[PDB]
């Protein structure tokens, strides 16, 4: 115990001594981006209950929601209409993502498995591709490397790397003293970053299968985690009110985003394509949009009856939709 | 017992690493935003008739 | 005098600008915001629609034709007029009493009352409520079935500028019945039961944590939802069936009198239907 | 061109569907079973059977939907259980004298307050379940452990003016029994603002009418709730 007492002092000595300027006084020159006004472009309608998790599809066109209802339904943004609406095994799901090839939606939640589902099928609209079992916990966030690879996060406090066809765990991630309420895949694929319970993000390497970098950051629960689209830069979100940004070769914080009114927490975070933007929901019924580079917010998105649970911005960046627990999906641009 | 061992493993393992100074990596941030901000459909309002949505 | 008419010009222009505002607050506010759109909401703004419509056509109208004490407009006009006026208090006074019918499904029989409630079944209830207004007001004022064969009144139908009303007994008996008496007995039962589940509730909870800390409340709210209902219109309806007997004489300013008392009514509603948090919320949202 | 057509017909039978299915799941009622390890979770589940556990009984023509989870002390998961018809919680009530370190009922009495001052399951009613109760009498009957070497509030205590019994018991174990509901009952108190009720039962195992008092408790609860909308209570 006493070595990793000296450890953890003569890291966070290097991180110290590594700080030379905060992110602020460099990025001061910086003009801000000033005030923006984003309105509900279309509303999504048809869920029964609460929506949790959500993904964008590739296409920029077409989204997976999830409800408590049991039903997983994708929507054609553009056109308002709901394409599928593939009923589920186990009525209360945590999460959903939508596969980069477009053929595939994973779902999971308190069921402790992950259901993948196969939209390509024509003799069934929609059928269970697999059911992927081992977890001792809720499935928090599952994310798709490739149509034949799987990364989930479970509350075993641990994230696994699954294989579609076999069917088992091909790697398994330990370490985090808490339950994993996030994960982010970074854009090459080959890492990716999942918050904890624990107070602490955590870096994974894919092929290697071992943690690389720990950020430590507030001391409240993390339940939002995104890459900045460099891929080498993510932010958090906490139950405090405090919205961090940790770069990893600095190995530490740049930035917080945090107000004296803001006293509830955060739910999703996500970047836009250019990394401007922090969109960042929270459990008060709006969500707001940080200036990542200055941390002054920039505009305040409002229209939720509920807390806002999910949030992502698409592809090409033309949009942002925000899934609250009042059963609508809003559209925002 | 065996738990303090991989966790003073793991700590190690996390120690030795080369971090730059946090002014190169605030300039690599603000150097990709400044190139990416003219593609950004959020940042600026993008017309109404390239609008998808609208 | 001349003052008492301005006067009385001033109080009706407060009042039909009262009843305007109020009611289309109320109906903004429910059609802006999804959150307010409820089942029961859907009558609350049947309701709302209703009295609007009172108080854009009835009232104004009915103003200056006591105002001038004669009626510029056509004969044709009049009827129009009576009708609408009829329609708007008949669809009023049953939206009341539909309102305290799914409020009596709703505590009576908690757990068939979400699935025998839905948004088409709300939908019927209002269609057939504005339906049987309807028939009640235009099918026999149009066609004439209201007129009386008394000469004072003969005299009133010929020359244009006189829009009385005069009426038969049986219509005039069949109008009050259906427009106030029925939805008065019903609503009557039908809170008496929501009184006694909230008493006996009430009771079961002072059983379950007496020698902790935790009907005032309950009567004071149906207080304030039945006696603003009944104060306003049972005199005028006890006066119709009254003079239509006409055992006892009733003047005509008595009749104009609780007839304005009781379109009044329109006004004082959404100060009684529309005091939840939401409505309070959308109301402070609308205005500053 | 022909796609809007294929689209609007999909999105048509699709809506139907989700009409059927919102009929069917706003007339199903749910409840989260939550309580205590080793605490008769699973007998009373057992009773009214007649990763996650979900059994699905009907009562009256009236269809409950129940859930039990199974995995420590931190619990995220439970903000998915908001807009509930209920938490049915059970605790051992005989088990004043054990470890479960810490006595047994101070743990359940600790993750009622817990539950009940959670944010998220606000405007949610419990419904208690004093389980074990014939442990408890043979215990409180029997010379043995005394309530008041584990409990210190329990010498100064005194028999409620109510003092409703069952046809026949013992003063000590009605003493015993009502001091450890009005535990429970003065934590539910204070919290509370008439939102949300907490709704003690003492049963055992050779009772089978508990499906009875879940379905008057689940009446009670959302008579309650329409009542206090409409301002009424
Ligand atoms: C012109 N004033 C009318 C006359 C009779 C009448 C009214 C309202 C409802 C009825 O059922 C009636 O029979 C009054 O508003």
């Amino acid at each position: 115990r006493q070595e990793a007492e000296q450890l953890k002092n003569q890291i966070r000595d290097a991180r110290k001594a590594c700080a030379d300027a905060t992110l602020s006084q460099i990025t001061n020159n910086i003009d801000p981006v000033g005030r923006i006004q984003m309105r509900t472009r279309r509303t999504l309608r048809g869920h029964l209950a609460k929506i949790y998790a959500m993904h964008w599809g590739t296409d920029s066109r077409l989204l997976v929601s999830a409800s408590q209802d049991g039903k997983l339904i994708i929507w054609d943004s553009y056109t308002t209409n709901k394409v599928h609406a593939i009923p589920l095994r186990s009525s209360w799901v945590m999460t959903c993502a939508y596969a980069p090839s477009g053929n595939y939606v994973a779902c999971g939640g308190l069921d402790n498995i992950c259901s993948i589902y196969n939209l390509k099928t024509r003799e069934g609209n929609v059928r269970v591709s697999r059911e992927l079992a081992g977890h001792t916990g809720y499935l928090s966030c599952c994310r798709f490397l490739d149509d034949n690879q799987i990364v989930t996060s479970s509350g075993d406090t641990t994230c696994a790397l699954w294989d579609i066809e076999t069917g088992q765990q091909t790697t398994t991630f330990t370490g985090h003293t808490g339950d994993v309420m996030s994960l982010s895949l970074a854009p090459d694929t080959r890492l990716f970053v999942s918050g904890a319970c624990d107070a602490s993000a955590k870096l994974w390497d894919v092929r290697e299968g071992m943690c690389r970098q720990t950020f430590t950051g507030h001391e409240s629960d993390i339940n939002a985690i995104c890459f900045f689209p460099n891929g080498n830069a993510f932010a958090t979100g906490s139950d405090d009110a405090t919205c961090r940004l940790f770069d990893l070769r600095a190995d530490q914080e740049l930035m917080t985003y945090s107000h004296d009114n803001i006293i509830c927490g955060i739910t999703s975070v996500s970047f836009s394509k250019s990394g401007r933007l922090l969109l960042a929901g929270y459990d008060d019924f709006n969500c707001n949009v940080w200036d990542a580079l200055k941390a002054d917010r920039a505009g305040v998105l409002a229209g939720h009856d509920n807390r806002v649970s999910c949030l992502g911005v698409t592809d090409d960046g033309m949009a942002v939709a925000t899934g609250s627990w009042d059963s609508f999906l809003k559209i925002w641009n | 017992i065996a738990q303090a061992r991989k966790l003073v493993e793991q700590l190690k393992m996390e120690a030795n690493i080369d971090r730059i100074k946090v002014s190169k990596a605030a300039a690599d941030l603000m150097a990709y935003c400044e190139a990416h901000a003219k593609e950004d459909p959020l940042l600026t309002p993008v017309p109404a008739s390239e609008n998808p949505f609208r | 005098d001349e003052v008492w008419v301005v006067g009385m010009g001033i109080v009706m222009s407060l009042i039909v600008l009262a009843i305007v505002f109020g009611n289309v607050l109320v109906i903004t506010a429910i059609a802006k915001f999804e959150r307010l759109q409820t089942v029961t909401n859907y009558f609350i703004t049947s309701l709302a629609c209703a009295d609007l419509v009172m108080g854009l056509a009835v009232v104004p109208f009915g103003a200056a034709h006591i105002l001038t004490k004669t009626w510029t407009f056509g004969n044709f006009w009049c009827e129009f007029w009576t009708s609408i006026d009829v329609l708007c208090v008949t669809a009023s006074i049953e939206t009341l009493c539909v309102i305290a019918v799914d409020r009596y499904f709703a505590i009576t029989s908690p757990f068939k009352y979400q699935s025998l409630l839905t948004k088409n079944k709300a939908r019927v209830i209002i269609l057939m409520v504005w339906i049987v207004s309807g028939l009640t007001s235009f099918l026999p004022i149009q066609m004439h079935w209201y007129r009386a064969t008394h000469q004072e009144a003969i005299n009133c139908y010929a020359e244009e500028t006189c829009c009385d009303f005069f009426t038969n007994q049986a219509y005039a008996i069949a109008s009050s019945i259906v427009s106030f008496y029925v939805p008065l007995v019903i609503m009557v039962f039908v809170y008496s039961r929501v009184f006694q589940e909230a008493k006996r509730q009430l009771q079961k909870i002072d059983k379950s944590e007496g020698r902790f800390h935790v009907e005032h409340k309950a009567l004071k709210t149906l207080g304030i939802i039945m006696g603003t209902f009944t104060l306003c219109w049972l005199p005028f309806f006890i006066v119709n069936i009254v003079h239509v007997i006409q055992d006892n004489l009733i003047r005509k300013e008595v009749y104009i009198l609780l007839n304005w008392i009781g379109y009044v009514n329109s006004g004082f509603n959404p100060l009684i239907y529309c005091r939840s948090p939401d409505f309070r919320i959308a109301f402070q949202e609308l205005l500053c | 061109r022909n796609e809007e057509k294929a689209q609007r017909e999909a999105n048509k039978k699709i809506e139907k569907q989700l009409q059927k299915d919102k009929q069917v799941y706003r007339a199903t009622h749910r409840l989260l079973l939550l309580g205590a390890g080793e605490s008769g979770k699973s007998t009373i589940v057992k009773q009214m059977r007649i990763g996650i556990f979900e059994t699905k009984f009907q009562v009256d023509k009236v269809n409950f939907h129940m859930f039990d989870v199974g995995r420590d002390e931190r619990r995220k998961w439970i903000q998915c259980f908001n807009d509930v018809t209920a938490i049915i919680f059970v605790v051992a009530s005989s088990s004043y004298n054990m470890v479960i370190q810490t006595n047994r009922l101070q743990e359940a009495l600790n993750l009622f307050k817990s539950i009940w001052n959670n944010r998220w399951l606000r405007t949610i009613s419990v419904i208690l379940f004093l389980n074990k109760q014939d442990l408890l009498a043979e215990k409180v009957l029997a010379g043995k452990s005394k309530i008041e070497d584990y409990f210190p509030e329990f010498a100064r205590y005194t028999t409620p003016e109510d003092a409703t019994p069952e046809p026949g018991e013992d003063p000590r174990v009605t003493r015993a029994k009502y001091f450890i509901r009005d535990e429970f009952l003065r934590i539910s108190t204070a919290s509370g603002d008439g939102r949300h009720y907490c709704y003690p039962h003492f049963t055992c195992a050779v009772d089978t009418e508990n499906i009875r008092r879940v379905f008057n408790d689940c009446r009670d609860i959302i008579q309650r709730m329409h009542l206090r909308q409409y301002e009424l209570l």
